[PDB]
């Protein structure tokens, strides 16, 4: 709605660092992933027996 | 000065919000470098990684 969106173009920068807050959640995920998967430096495959 | 206040103290109380869980983060991190300091610096470590 455009005079929502007005109304909301005073209301400061919360819609934005919301936006902001969440995108550093979403990366630490995959930080956390990474941190505690990726710990091997090479991809050991097993022998076949 | 009544919607004023309110909005003020809204972004202020955001603002000590994400003060006190970023303060939780390096606490945390303070925490970790204290028992590096404890165990690497002051003897040896048999643990790995």
């Amino acid at each position: 709605s455009t005079e929502c969106s007005n109304l909301l173009l005073q209301y400061g920068s919360f819609c934005t660092q919301l936006k902001r807050a969440l995108t550093g959640i979403a990366v630490e995920q995959d930080k956390n992933t990474q941190e505690v998967f990726a710990q091997v430096k090479q991809i050991y495959k097993t022998p076949p027996i | 000065i009544d919607r004023l206040i309110t909005g003020r103290l809204q972004s202020l109380q955001t603002y000590v919000t994400q003060q006190l869980i970023r303060a939780a983060e390096i606490r945390a991190s303070a925490n970790l470098a204290a028992t590096k300091m404890s165990e690497c610096v002051l003897g040896q470590s048999k643990r790995v990684d």
